[PDB]
């Protein structure tokens, strides 16, 4: 069993009323049953897309979430994951400044 | 590696929700060309400069292997499943095979599965046998090593995968070669006694890129955390590098981004 | 292209 390592990032450097894509990433991890979700205060994000089960050299899998979007201030968006090594679903915020 | 082909596959019998139990994905170089699974049942284009260069039949012919493959797969999960006397429950197969071409013009050929992420089976393509990792490979080992499979995949790795690897590559020649500058952020966080500045790489391509802090101009290799490269949707590449210094002596720090993009490494300050 | 494939 291995825990997926997850970061969440935009495709451009972030500016507030400008179109953008933000994606999820999700590596190192078996077995390849995972659930990642974008989300916009608490409700899942429009328009997620997700690229097909892809595997390193060392057989853990990894998975790209991304869904394009247009930050706004005062709105806090996420990611959500959740996978049999983990206790419980894990939630990673997205800075946008940072 | 001045070119590579890679298939890869997986069989589930946990996907799950919704998910197909059979995905296999083609790559070029690296960049993802190609895919199927098993709920669309057709092998697809992923990328502009295949779907230019292949006709119909191509792709007709790709699907029919590529579903060939699937019920080897589909029943390859329950034969495994009674050697390893399960369920069991949830169980994963796993395979990739490909060329990749040396920048010295050699050819390396490989073939390897897995079952529940531990190495099965690998393909040794210069005796012509298969390398049995576990004790439960054995008997797939000898009902390959009877028959022709093993000269066949030696030519298919040898030549005919070789020979496709030189067509993909003329054909996305421009896109494969492409030089993508990345947009590069500087930002920082005082907290609690500690100051962490961020430098973040957006959008490059190659992949290859080095992202470095520096101190007066010294590298800090140790203090730095690396997120790695990771990619984005678009086919280009992202990665974050974060220090840990001392409020305030961000005049004294400097990013250095080293790129295939860029003439000379870019530096970077706050 | 994808290779043809026999049973484990």
């Amino acid at each position: 069993d291995l825990t997926p390592k997850v970061q969440v990032y935009s495709r451009f450097p972030a500016s507030a009323g400008t179109k953008n894509v933000l994606n999820c990433f999700a590596a190192g991890f078996h077995p390849p049953k995972i659930s990642i979700t974008l989300m916009k205060d608490g409700v899942p994000m429009e328009g997620a897309q997700y690229s097909d089960m892809s595997f390193n050299d060392d057989w853990t899998f990894q998975r790209l979430v991304h869904a394009d979007f247009t930050p706004s201030s005062g709105s806090t968006y996420a990611c959500k994951v959740e996978h049999e090594t983990l206790k419980e679903p894990q939630v990673y915020k997205w800075d946008p400044e940072f | 590696e001045l070119h590579t082909l890679r298939y890869i596959s997986t069989a589930m019998t946990d996907p799950g929700p919704g998910q197909p139990w059979y995905v296999d994905v083609g790559y070029v170089d690296g960049e993802l060309f190609t895919h199927y699974n098993s709920t669309a049942r057709r092998a697809v284009p992923r990328t502009e400069w295949i779907a230019a260069n292949t006709d119909q039949q191509y792709w007709d012919s790709e699907t029919q292997t590529s579903q060939r493959t699937e019920q080897i797969d589909r029943d390859g999960l329950g034969t495994l499943q009674r050697r390893y006397n399960q369920t069991g429950g949830s169980h994963t197969v796993q395979l990739m095979y490909g060329c990749d071409i040396l920048e010295d013009g050699t050819i390396r050929g490989y073939s390897q599965d897995a079952y529940d992420g531990r190495d099965f089976i690998a393909f040794d393509k210069d005796t012509m046998t298969f390398t049995a990792a576990v004790p439960e490979a054995v008997p797939t080992k000898r009902k390959w090593e009877e028959g022709d499979y093993a000269e066949g995949l030696k030519q298919y790795l040898e030549e005919t995968c070789v020979e496709w690897l030189r067509r993909y590559v003329e054909y996305g020649k421009a896109e494969l070669g492409r030089r993508e500058r990345p947009e590069v952020r500087v930002w920082g966080k005082e907290a609690d006694g500690i100051l962490t500045l961020s430098c973040r790489a957006h959008g490059f391509y190659p992949r290859p890129i080095a992202v470095s802090w520096l101190k007066d101009g010294a590298v800090q290799g140790q203090d730095a955390q690396s997120g790695g490269i990771v990619p984005n949707g678009d086919g280009t590449y992202h990665t974050w590098v974060t220090i840990d210094a001392q409020p305030g002596d961000g005049d004294k720090y400097q990013c250095r981004v080293e790129h295939a993009s860029l003439p000379q490494p870019g530096l970077y300050s706050w | 292209r994808r290779r043809e494939q026999t049973d484990y």
